[PDB]
């Protein structure tokens, strides 16, 4: 995720009001089509936003470099159980860990 | 020859180990903390989904004069969505899982019906439940 | 006369004043989070059975669950003789910029550390937002502080539970190499000159790498 | 200067930072999913009776079942001062493209891994749909990540539970 | 006792937040004649907030955590409804609950 | 912003009248001009360490 200030255009909606469109999203595709459709530019600002880039990599080379993907956030959602930091070291635990020692004993004795 | 016997140490330690695992394998008292962590994860999921929707989806702007979907296509026939910067008009919360908006409306009407006394609003809500 | 000398003298006095409590809190965190066989000083002597049959962790889980089911938040109320609509704008701003996941996570972290060790903390910071600003193109968020026993050092001449009488406070930041580079980019520091400060952690567990860079923020 | 070198440096730092937690989580998954006699290093020495008399699996089943009985989903609510219908379209889209089996399965997998190991994850992806598009000939779906302890490696300089 | 200590911490948080809001945010002054936001911009196009010294008009307490003002208003209406007998104010509060 | 040998940022003024750090305490007090805070784990450390040893 890269957070940067990018250009945005303040047009005037032919129906009503004035809109804000990011310059990168209509950079070349329709940048001249707004004028034909009745949108005229009234202002240009610099607005800060985040962009997400994905790269496909292996241990020796980069296949895809900086493929821009949709969204302002990394699309992975994590879920944690008992989560914390001890000494700048993240630790997460469920319900099985603390029972491993006793159970391993119960298996041994029964064996 | 003496009959085989389980030593007192073996039985005592098996009982103690089983009791220890029984006592330690109790999440919370209930999984309220785990459910709250899942709720936090779903709030993050909703944030990401809202960002993606603003990026790629066609979000209409509701005028008070009606949804005015303003979009246009390029010379390459590709349509480019035009989303205004007044996009973060709603925030994220956690609620019951519903497969459709009609189910959510039905649940909301039923919830309201369970608290309204049998007056005129009760009749209104019953007719509204038969509506959906 | 030197500003660095005065800052370091204050920090050293505060650090030495609260050494025992910090050590005990760190030991509590290690005991309740990593392992109850805190035998780092002499464990590579011979191999003998060391089983962990936990009996305190269910209690900690129960207390954390109990404190989680009852959230607590600020509530602004009009003063005596003030207009009855005196606190709706401030309350709206607070609910607007404290509804995010960071605030809840920071509060939960502080509460868990308070239950386990005895002390926790969080921070309030302000940033510039251009997309969804709360007011004046700015937002206020709440950030967490992990292991507040050793990372937040308060003025030793403070006799209040909330430390509102404290006149200075030093927060120690430990961060990775990429984290340090982004910190330097954010605060316009020199990324080539790697900083250093008093290390609050202890290399006790057989962690493969505890590679960290330490800096300090001194508030007065 | 090399892009691959910088990416690999970041990945190696993050991978080495979280080695112990990942190892413990993988051990927990193996213990609770495959076998409690994790004796891979020395098992081909002699043949002796090793029985598995499980005592923890009923607890895991109970916790997973109880967490399954209370589904949790996103709910979009209008902001303060916004139009009261500000979240109807977004909520409708979310319910439209999250009603499929993949989203429920991903959430269930993440929940089970969270209960057993301590960490799980899922992903949000976007694709082009021509038969039943949600909008703009595109769909957003949720996909599962199995063993998120070792398959998802986060930035090591993150101090938030949701890694925002 | 731990919840009380957390409440003390949240009260300190509210104090700090109010100070920061007075420092950087735009706090309107409500007139009884409406919110009048009085600000101005410099020659460098930067707007500087103008906050009067009549800023500490509200004090800090501890209450339930709500995501927004609408949720708080709904909770207050529901709390009032649970204590009011089924008279005319009960109908008033029911209509107000359907309001929000 | 300081290190062990130099000051990077000197007196950057920040918003607010208070230090932006909020602490939370458990059992808090002063014994002899010495602040002591405790949670719930400390007093259980001695017995538990015994229970771990005996069972071992």
């Amino acid at each position: 995720v890269v957070e940067k200030k990018e250009t945005a255009f303040i047009y005037q909606d032919p129906v009503t009001g004035e809109p804000v469109s990011y310059f990168k999203r209509d950079i070349k595709d329709v940048i001249d089509d707004l004028a034909d459709s009745g949108f005229i530019k009234i202002a240009e600002r610099q607005i800060k936003r985040r962009r997400v880039y994905k790269s496909i990599i292996t241990c020796t080379a980069v296949l895809k470099d900086k493929q821009l993907i949709a969204g302002e956030h990394i699309p992975i959602v994590p879920v944690f159980g008992e989560w914390g930091f001890v000494e700048d070291k993240e630790v997460y635990e469920g319900v099985v860990r603390l029972t491993k020692d006793g159970q391993r004993l119960r298996n041994m004795i029964m064996s | 020859y003496e009959n085989p016997e389980v030593p007192q140490a073996n039985a005592y330690m098996l009982e103690a180990a089983t009791s220890a695992v029984k006592e330690v394998a109790t999440l919370g008292v209930e999984t309220y903390v785990f459910q709250d962590n899942l709720a936090t994860a779903m709030r993050r999921d909703g944030e990401i989904y809202q960002s993606i929707v603003n990026d790629i989806y066609d979000v209409p702007r509701n005028v008070t004069i009606l949804m005015a979907e303003v979009v246009d296509l390029a010379t390459g026939e590709k349509q480019v969505l035009n989303d205004i910067r007044g996009r973060y008009e709603c925030y994220t919360d956690v609620g019951p899982s519903f497969q459709s908006m009609k189910q959510q409306n039905r649940a909301e009407i039923l919830e309201l019906l369970g608290k309204t006394p049998q007056g005129t609003p009760e009749y209104q809500l019953l007719l509204l439940q038969y509506f959906t | 006369e030197n500003r660095l000398e005065s800052i370091l003298s204050r920090f050293d006095a505060d650090w030495t004043a609260s050494d025992e409590a910090r050590r005990e809190a760190k030991n509590d965190l290690f005991f309740s989070r990593v392992s109850q066989w805190d035998d780092w000083l002499s464990q590579y002597t011979t191999l003998q059975y060391r089983g962990q049959f936990d009996v305190v962790r269910p209690v900690v889980r129960k207390l954390v669950s109990e404190m989680r089911q009852n959230p607590i938040d600020v509530l602004y109320r009009p003063k005596d003789g003030a207009r009855p609509d005196a606190a709706d704008v401030l309350m709206g701003m607070y609910r607007t910029d404290m509804r995010h996941n960071t605030a809840k996570i920071a509060v939960n972290i502080a509460v868990r550390e308070q239950i386990e060790a005895g002390v926790g903390a969080w921070r309030l910071v302000t940033d510039y937002e251009d997309q969804s600003p709360t007011s004046n193109n700015q937002v206020i968020r709440r950030e967490p502080i992990h292991s507040a026993c050793s990372h937040v050092i308060w003025d030793s001449n403070s006799k209040l539970m909330d430390k509102s009488d404290a006149r200075h406070c030093t927060v120690i930041h430990s961060m990775s190499q990429n984290g340090w580079e982004d910190f330097a980019e954010k605060y316009d520091l020199d990324a080539d000159d790697i900083p250093s400060f008093q290390n609050p952690n202890d290399w006790v567990f057989p962690w493969l790498t505890q590679d960290t860079i330490q800096i300090a923020e001194f508030y007065e």
